[PDB]
Formats: structure tokens, sequence, C-alpha cells
RNA sequence: UUGCCGUUGCUAUGGC
RNA sequence: AUACAGUGAAACUGCGAACUCAUUAAAUCAGUUAUCGUUUAUUUGAUAGUCAUGGUAUAACUGUGGUAAUUCUAGAGCUAAUACAUGCAAAUCUCGACCCUUUGGAAGAGAUGUAUUUAUUAGAUGAUUCAUAAUAACUUUUCGAAUCGCAUGGCCUUGUGCUGGCGAUGGUUCAUUCAAAUUUCUGCCCUAUCAACUUUCGAUGGUAGGAUAGUGGCCUACCAUGGUUUCAACGGGUAACGGGGAAUAAGGGUUCGAUUCCGGAGAGGGAGCCUGAGAAACGGCUACCACAUCCAAGGAAGGGCAGGCUUACCCAAUCCUAAUUCAGGGAGGUAGUGACAAUAAAUAACGAUACAGGGCCCAUUCGGGUCUUGUAAUUGGAAUGAGUACAAUGUAAAUACCUUAACGAGGAACAAUUGGAGGGCAAGUCUGGUGCCAGCAGCCGCGGUAAUUCCAGCUCCAAUAGCGUAUAUU
């Protein structure tokens, strides 16, 4: 709930960990008419397959839930995503500081307290 | 921190895009970005700036009838933006004729017909 | 022209006395490869029977060239009769 | 917040929300049905080496060989008549078959396939180059474990694959690509695997056995030189101008991407906080140390330790094999006066490093071997914590180019002999850019190194 | 040990 | 199969069968207790000593009939039970004198189901009149296997004696589980243009009883009198399709989705009743009231939902219910008709030759600016999508998707639209005139419909699977 991705990628430039990048034809929905995968519906498409594969049974499409897919995910990908890269992240409203603050335990409120964390 | 973090990520991802240099990682070059930008990214466009096609429009002709493969799959899309890591993997697709195949259908016709020809 | 066939995740079920494995079949310049094909090509690699060898849930990879889908392979015959669901019985004409 | 944190850089401000989130993220947010599920169902460095081994007192011997520029070679070992073999190929169209097996003599040439013009097919038309030969030249050659087959591939956009026995092909496999010319070879160990680099920015994997194609996979911007594997499925490859080396998983057609970026201007302020630094041309050679280390050499003479953790190097040694020699002075003005000839040779600019022209990493083990056309060949091993490593030896048997380094293994566990065969030729196996390099003869190079 | 040549052994390595 | 023995219709037996219309703010709901205040079909764990086998009454089934007739009926004849009815002193212990002889054998003296109702008497828990054990009784009073299939058991006593193992279905009480009923405290709108409410179905308590599964004014006698509060008791409005962090979320919509509880009542309308572990039953029965159906006019049976201004396939998945693996599930899944809002393409791409000397831009005109342009001219091979169509995959099956051989263009007739601007023509037509003009216009001319190849199909512009008009409005 908490995760950003400006965030994320930020993390990804300051780990010096190597991302596990896919391949460079593998990445397109359907001959290019979807574009190519997010990285988010990258991580989704794994997490099924892997379910899949431990389940040994293949999902059929739910109607309800393929429906608010195909309507939602589908149109935010088209409106949104560029080439592999998602630019909804700037119109979108949420605020960063929410996430950044400290907010809560070990927030240093107390004088004593920043005294202990400088020492 | 809005600014530092977000300014960074917009950065990033318009250069990945292709649209925004490498050396040009300002928020400035970002405004300063226009259209035609973007429109040299698209498939038809980075078709016939690498040359396999003489024209653009020969370009969205061989993208419309399947020649063109951008990486692994075949992209007959001519809208298809391409990125910095799949624009010197675009070529011409293994099935194509004009890569590595046999010859289409109006090849084969005209060498069958020959044939007969000859035969005759 | 030959598919390959690459086995993952084998695992052994004693209680049904199988053993499941993801089944990777890798098929350049061909559409698809018939299951019973299939069923020969693991039956002669598992060193068991066509009728021990069951196979189901098969996707294409888009552009084709790759089929994933789920193997069970059985140690008996009869077992694999008495184990197996009426709908593949049916399928794989073992039984009625 | 801000006002208790207000001196900070922006730099320093990011790294502190970074924390901050990373803490928060920690805050808000089985194993042993994993566990009891995977009972129902990558090694590291085992063979530690470097200090037992004595390089001054082994042997060199430099056997000549009369094909012009040995590309590669291949060594088959077996794997517990015991014969150990070797497969050299030229740019001559040959392919000569040796036995090494007896570490006190010579190599000893069996039998050669040489092909021609008469290899070149008629159509031309990308798919009907099938022809038995090679008709253009032979760049790299492997050998298949179990020992029935040896592939050789080259600038002929095909893939021969040769019974071991008759020397003849009993399969040719097209890349069916215009552009596609075989660069490297790599055989999955105990495996009939085989993984080839092209230089249509591909690397193409085939089942010998079946002789049949596996999957392609699409990863770099400049052409793919080198590719090595261990025994896992997985390869590590290098592209040219791209400067990146590019691990694969194979079932998974996932990548991950290591880049050096190094500064040459950070190297000399390093130096003032603490000479000539050359930046980096291109990547040429790779090996596996093990399934988490990888070394890479350079056209400015870095030997890379890679880890698989770290997308920088964990060690670079810079200038490795050594600078070439300055240009002459009288050769490079042509102008009367020698003072003017002298600054014509513009003082320490012109001078280049060597390029590591082989590079291999005995697998599982902390002894890895470097070959430029320096004139020798340099033994380093690699420091328990894994970190650096340093030269132990360097054998100045060869003199010339080295393209390909082999080590082979005949003894007991508690005393091995390994040879090293170097497949020494007096030109760049891509390209003839190097010049009337001195003393150069086509050969072999032998080294047969005893541990204490 | 080399396509050829030369030297050294009768094996070592200089040239093309 | 010389009792039956395989598979089994019918029948008996057993188990399950627990959509519409109205709007309440301590009510509901949400939590939180309590049950030393209660009920149990099932599950699970315990639990019972106190005739080699009893008597019927019927169904299905035979037959004889009545009715216009119903799942309607009467008469006569049959036989079964895990149906219904009936029904059986020994053994184990304690005290064992004495004997030997220590473990031991024994003179003897004594004891001994369960349930129901009540009176009396003595191990748990913080706590009991609780558990348990007694004593005297009581009961339209129970329960303490007359059952079933797989094995043919081990003895010697070869008696055809003794008794031999795995399982079914029963049955008693207690516990458990599944529920449920009450109960405890904690929390939700506006308002005094709402200050008294309750005994106006008893209001607040006490005693006794009735009732219930059980506490209780739950009800009934008798007896006291109370209980709630301007800190708003109480009342009104609430659009209360409401609210509940109830609910998974919002994996970068500014607060948004999705799920769940709505609360109650009814199943032509009032009322009474019944079966079950669980219903005041979406079942049935009686009377009453209103509809309505068939009839031979004597009688008989019945209870709506969708549509306008409804289907097919299936238990394969998911889960549940039966004597049960198997059966069944309009729970549940799948598919079909259903441009609408809106999607990503295509409708061609490269050339070659010939011929021509003009093409375009600006400007009121006068004019000016500019330079490889024009052609309904010919011609060449290459490419492939729509389609046609083989298979496999896919799934209970099929569709669809993925993959996919074979065919698939010159008028590429494999035939794109929609709007706008401007001409020109006749032995033609109409109107106005100060000859020969001006205007309106012109599918209509003079012959001709196999008749004619004609401004060659008159030129130009814009959007393009879209594109106009009308009205309203910034």
């Amino acid at each position: 709930k908490s995760r950003m991705q400006a965030m994320e990628e930020y993390i990804r430039e300051s780990s010096d960990q190597p991302d596990w990048s896919a391949s460079i034809g593998a990445d397109i929905v359907n001959h290019g008419r979807g574009g190519i995968k997010s990285l988010r519906d990258t991580e989704k498409e794994r997490r099924v397959t892997s379910f899949e594969e431990d389940n040994f049974t293949r999902l059929n499409i739910t109607n309800k839930a393929e429906k608010r897919k195909q309507k939602q995910r589908e149109r935010n990908a088209r409106m949104n995503v560029i080439g592999g890269e998602d630019f909804g992240i700037f119109s979108s409203k949420r605020k960063l500081e929410d996430s950044t603050s400290r907010r809560g335990a070990k927030k240093t409120r107390s004088a004593w307290d920043r005294a202990q964390r400088r020492l | 921190p809005k600014r530092l973090f977000e300014g960074n990520a917009l950065i990033r991802r318009l250069v990945r895009v292709g649209v925004l240099s490498e050396d040009k990682k300002k928020l400035d070059y970002v405004l300063a970005l226009k259209v035609e930008d973007f429109l040299e990214r698209r498939l038809q466009t980075q078709v016939y700036k690498l040359g396999l096609a003489k024209s653009v429009h020969h370009a969205r002709v061989l993208i419309t009838q399947r020649h063109i493969a951008v990486g692994k799959q075949i992209v007959n899309i001519p809208s298809f933006m391409v990125r910095l890591d799949s624009e010197k993997h675009i070529d011409f697709a293994p099935t194509s004729p004009f890569g590595g195949a046999r010859p289409g259908r109006v090849a084969r016709r005209n060498a069958a017909r020959k044939a007969e020809a000859s035969g005759e | 022209d030959a598919v390959t066939i690459r086995t993952r995740k084998v695992i052994s079920n004693p209680l049904l006395a199988r053993k499941q494995f993801v089944v990777d079949v890798l098929h350049p310049n061909r559409a698809n490869v018939s299951k019973d094909e299939l069923r020969e090509k693991l039956a002669e690699v598992y060193k068991a029977e066509k009728d021990a060898v069951s196979v189901f849930g098969f996707r294409t990879q888009f552009g084709g060239g790759k089929s994933v889908g789920f193997g069970l392979v059985y140690n008996s015959v009869a077992e694999a009769k008495k184990f197996e669901p009426t709908y593949r019985l049916v399928r794989y004409g073992l039984a009625e | 917040s801000e006002e208790e944190f207000e001196g900070e850089n922006p730099a320093d401000k990011r790294r502190r929300l970074a924390k901050q989130y990373l803490e928060n993220l920690k805050s808000e947010a089985g194993d042993l049905d994993k566990d009891i599920i995977a009972s129902r169902l990558q090694g590291r460095v085992f063979r530690y080496f470097g200090d037992k081994l004595l390089i001054s007192e082994a042997k060199q011997s430099f056997t000549r060989v009369g094909e012009n520029n040995l590309t590669c070679i291949s060594c088959f070992q077996p794997v517990l008549k015991g014969r150990l073999f070797a497969y050299t190929v030229s740019k001559d169209l040959q392919l000569t078959k040796y036995d090494i097996t007896d570490f006190s003599k010579r190599p000893k040439k069996l039998k050669y396939a040489k092909g021609g013009a008469k290899y070149i097919p008629t159509s031309k038309h990308e798919y009907e180059n099938t022809t038995e030969g090679h008709y253009d030249e032979i760049l790299t050659v492997a050998a298949s474990p179990d020992g029935k087959y040896v592939v050789t591939g080259g600038r002929d956009r095909k893939l021969i694959v040769w019974s071991t026995e008759s020397l003849s092909p009993v399969k040719v496999i097209p890349t069916k690509d215009r552009r596609g010319e075989v660069l490297s070879l790599a055989f999955r160990k105990n495996s009939d695997q085989l993984y080839a680099s092209c230089a249509d920015f591909k690397i193409r994997t085939y089942s010998i056995n079946q002789f049949s194609q596996l999957e392609i996979l699409y990863g770099h911007h400049d052409i793919v030189e080198d590719i090595s594997a261990l025994a896992m499925e997985r390869c590590v490859t290098v592209g040219a101008r791209d400067r990146t080396a590019m691990l694969w998983k194979i079932p998974d057609e996932t990548r991950l991407t290591f880049r050096g970026g190094d500064e040459p201007q950070k190297l000399l302020r390093r130096w003032m906080k603490e000479p000539l630094f050359f930046c980096e041309g291109s990547i040429d050679v790779v090996s596996m140390v093990d399934d988490f280390h990888f070394i890479t050499g350079s056209d400015n003479g870095n030997i890379c330790l890679w880890s698989l953790a770290k997308k920088k190097p964990i060690f670079t040694e810079r200038i490795a094999h050594g600078i070439l020699p300055e240009p002459s002075f009288n050769d490079i003005s042509g102008e009367t006066d020698e003072e003017l000839r002298k600054r014509q040779l513009q003082g320490k600019k012109l001078l280049q490093p060597f390029w590591i022209t082989s590079l291999y990493a005995i697998p599982y083990s902390n002894v890895f071997i470097s070959g430029s056309w320096s004139g020798s060949l340099k033994v380093w091993k690699i420091s328990d914590n894994l970190r650096s490593f340093e030269l132990l030896g360097e054998l100045s048997g060869a003199k010339g180019v080295v393209t390909k380094i082999q080590v082979v293994e005949s003894g007991k566990h508690g005393k091995e002999k390994f040879r090293i065969l170097a497949s020494i030729a007096k030109e760049h196996r891509l390209g003839r850019w190097i010049a009337n390099v001195s003393g150069a003869r086509n050969g072999i190079y032998s080294a047969v190194i005893d541990q204490t």
C-alpha cells in the first residue's frame, strides 16, 4: 500500500544489485498491439505462472474479474504506459512525503531521543 | 522530495524510452521536448532511418505485411514505440523472404509458370 | 525437425504413485506437438508405458516455439486406470 | 523533520528519505511447507591449489603448425580409452585433431579436415547454405563432453558437427541469417547443449544429440564475441562495444546486466589522493570461476573480477599485460631533425596497452590464466576471500597472439598434473589489425605444471 | 615439431 | 444355490428435505461476555452382566368390481423385517478364622443394574442444594442387541461339542462438536418551532404458582409501591436504497472500486393444528372468506413468475447433501443471440521507359516572383493482408484463443465513404427588353434504346471508417 514506484526506481539505482531484465522481444504484448509489458504486469504474470506450475492447473478466466481487468488494466496501459514505461505516475495525486516520512515509532520527537540518535 | 524523486524518475524513463538524450538530463530539457521527438520513435520511422526501407511508406507496408521483427517477436503495428535497447535489434524477421527464407507466393507462382513453360 | 522436451520440477507422489513434472516442449518450424506422440516420447524417456503417461494443460507461447504443460507418469497401467479421471481416460482412449 | 535535517545536501536528503522509506515498508510488512515440498523433489569454488603450484620449474613446449592463424583450440578430457584430445581450427579452413594424453611428449596429430573453395554454395539463398565443408574462415571450435562430436563455426554462417572418429560431418546447421557469424561456442558441462554467440546480436542454443535448436536469446548492442557456461543451464556472454557482461538464465530467458563504468579522471583523482589510465574500449573475453563469479578481459588490459550480487566489478587489475612499445621516432615523422621527431612522438599519449586476447579460468578454482601478444601467459590466483587476485607466475614460452587457452588435468586427487595449451597465432582471430609482432609462429604452446 | 626456407641436433628455434 | 446366495423393478424400512412487499436511530447492527440459567440429528472420546431363537399385521402381488373422473375407490386372496408386538440365578468383589507357607489355598460371615418423580443422608470449582455415593418409595417409564456380510477359526469331546477373528446397523448416559436461545457492557443523525414519560398488554419490585428447553412479571394470584430523566427522559423529521475500518482494497483514481449484514413480513387473505435435533414450515390438514377450473349437472380438484410501453450443454472444476467412492445439485460452471460508449490495421509498395513545354506562387488591375514539371502515356517483376481452408492445441464436450500447413492481386472489380467550391454544352425551354441583349435556368434537343461511345466519368478542395444537418448552449 505504501510502495511507490519512484521510490522503487531510486532504490534500484542505489542498490548496486543487477535487476534481472528479460530478453528484448519477450516483453511485447501480442505483435505490438498491447505494447511492451510493464514491470508490474511482468511481476504479476510471473506470480500467476508460479501459481499454475505449483497447482498443476491453469486458471480459466472468471467473467466478472476478467471483464474488470480488461476494462481497467488494458485501458490504463494504453493511456499511460508508453514503450514499457508508465507516465500516469506523475498525473497521479498521491504524495511521496506520506511514505517517506518517519510517521510512527522512532519519529525522534524528544530532544534526548535526538541526542541518542546523534550518539 | 517530490521534485527530487519524481524528476529523477521522469528523466530516467524518458531516457529509457529514448526521446530524451543521456546528456540532456534536466527538467527544462524535458519541457523543451516536442512531438517530433516522440514521432521519430515510431517503428515506421525507425525502420526507415535504419534503412531497411526506402521510405516511410515502404516501412509501413513492410511492418503491416509482417517482415519486421523487433527482437524476438514480429511487430506489425507501425505505431510501436521503440526503446534504446530495441533500436539495435530491429531487423527482418526470419520468416520474411527478405531475410533468410523461402520466396513468397508471387515468386513461387512465377517460378512454377516459368518451369511449366520450360517443360512445354 | 525433432521436438525437444525439458522436464522441470519433477516431484514424486507416492500416495498416488505418480511423477508430476512441468513439460516445456520446444518445437521450431512446427505448429504444435500431438499429445499421443508426446506421450510416446515421455514414455520412452521415463521408461514407462504410454498408458501410464498422462499429459494435459498445454499453453502455446506467442509466436510458437514453446508449449508449456503438465505431465503425470504412473508406475502401473491398472493404477493409472484406478486413479485417472474418466474424461482423460476417454481422451487417451484407454477406457470407454 | 525538514527543520531537523535542514543542513543536508540534496543527495543526502535522497539517501535519508530512501532509508526512512525502507524502514516504513519493513515496519508495515509456510517455510516448513516449502521445505517438505522440496524434500519430495549452484556451487562455490571447492578446489584450492594456487599456492601449491610451482610454475618456474614447469616445462614449455612450443609445437609448430603449418596452418596460418590458428583461431581456436578446444580440449576434450574424459570423465570418470582414457585418451585426452584437442581440436584446433585455423584461418586456413582447417580443423586438426591432436592427442595430448602423454604430458611429457609433444601433442600428436591424428588427422585433419580442410575446407576449400569447392564448398561455396551455388544458391546463396541463406537456407541452401548446407554444404558439408567450411568455405570461409573458422573462428571457433568446441568438443562435446561425451566425446562423439566436435563442432566448428566461423564466418561462413554455419555450424558443422563432425564425428570424432572419422573426422567427417554428420550435420551442418545454417544460422539462417545473412548477418550472423558464429564467434564463440560453449558446451554446457556434462551436457549435449551448445551455446553459440553470433554477430547478429544473438545467442543460439542447440541440442547436439538431437541436432535441434532450443531457443535464441536476443541481448546485445554489439557483437557477442565470447560466451562461457558451467554445468548448470546458464551462460555469460560479453559484447564488444556495449561494454556489458550478461548472465543469461536459459530457461527463463532473463539476463543480469553488468556494466564497468570506469572513469580515468576518477582514477587520477584517487591516485592524487593516495601513472597512465586508459579508458576501456571493449570487453573481449569472459570466463566463469564458479556459479557466482566470472572474470572478463578488456582491450585496455583490464582483468575484472565480477560477482553476481554486484553490478560494478569487485576487482580490476589494470594494464595487466603491459603497454605496447613506443613507435619508432625515425618512422613517425619523416623530418631530418630528431628533436622534431621526438616532439612528434608526443610523449606518453600515443602509448596503448595490450588487449587480453585470451582468458581461461579453471572451473571451481582460484587459478586463471590470461594471454596476450606480449609474449608471456600469466597465471593468477584468486584470494580466499574472493575479493581480489594476485599474479602467481609468468609463462614465457609462447610468443605471439594467444587466441585460446585450455587446461586439462591428469593425476590423482592428491597430486594433479595440469597441461595448459594455448593456440598461438600471428594474428587476432577476428581481424588483421595487429601488425608485425616479432618472432611469432603459428602453433600450440604446452606448459605442464605439477603441484607440490 | 614446421606450407616453405634457414640454423642447430641427426633435437632446439630464426625468416616468409 | 436339493433354505437363500448373481443382478435386481415395485414395495416396506432408514436418512435428508430448517421471490415479492413494507423502514426501525439503545431499536437494529458491531464487538464483548454470561449459560453454577438451557436444548442436540450428527461428529469425536468415553460408557451397560445384575433362547439351536416368540407372535402377528400388511405393502408390492393376485383377482371381482364401482365411477364421466382425479396421486379416487370398495370386496375377497397372499406372504417378509434393523417394521410392529413379545421375551430369556450365575458370576465378581470385601472380611476372609484356621491351615500350612511364603506369594498361597480355604471354615465361614457378608455384599451387589439403569432411567423417571420426590423426601432424606454425605470429587471438582474463586463459588453451589454441582459431580458422585447412599436410604424409603414412586412410574400408564424406560434402557439393558430374537439384527446384517466377509472369513471357516482354534481345540479334541470328533462331539457335528466347544467357541474364532475382522467389520456393519443399533442402544443407555455423560462429555465434545455443530448450532441456537436468552444475556452483559461498549459504541450511530437533526431537533425543545418536542419536558415530562411509565401503572393506557404490569409500570418498578416481593412471595407462591403456571409455563418453557431454561433464567425471567413471560403469565397469574396476593402484597408493597416504585422505575426514567432538562446532563434532554420523551417526541418529531431523517431522502434509515441507509450505515457498519462489515469488507477485500485503492500494487500511483485525491478518497475510488469490489464483497458482506440490510431490519422485518408474506408465499390468494384471517384463524386453529401437525412433523422434526432444528420451523410457530415456500410442506400438509380443518373451518371460514374471495377467486377460478373440469363435469354425463350427481360431483371433483386448484394457487404464479418473467416480457413489452424465459435457451442449450454439464456435474469436469468449486462445494454440499444421501443407505453413500459411484447417485444428485436451474447450487455451480460453459456457450449462444446482444454495431451502440471504442478500438489496432488494410484499401498498395518499389521501379523502368516514352512523350510534352510549360507548372506553380503573389497581387484591385497594371503586373510581379520562380524553376524539372506535366502525361486518363506505356511497362517490369517483387510483397502480403482480408479471405478459402488442413490439422493439432484447447474443454466434461464444443466454441473462442494460441500455433498452424495448402491456396489467396492489376480494374490489384478483393470495386471508401461523406461533404464543400466552381464551371461548361444544344437547331432545347421559359421570362423581360430601346435590333444581335439580359435574366432564370437546362436529365426534356431531331432521329435513335443495340440506340449511342459522347465536357474520355467536367475540374478542384477537405476530412477519412468515418462524415453531414437541425436546434440549444460558452
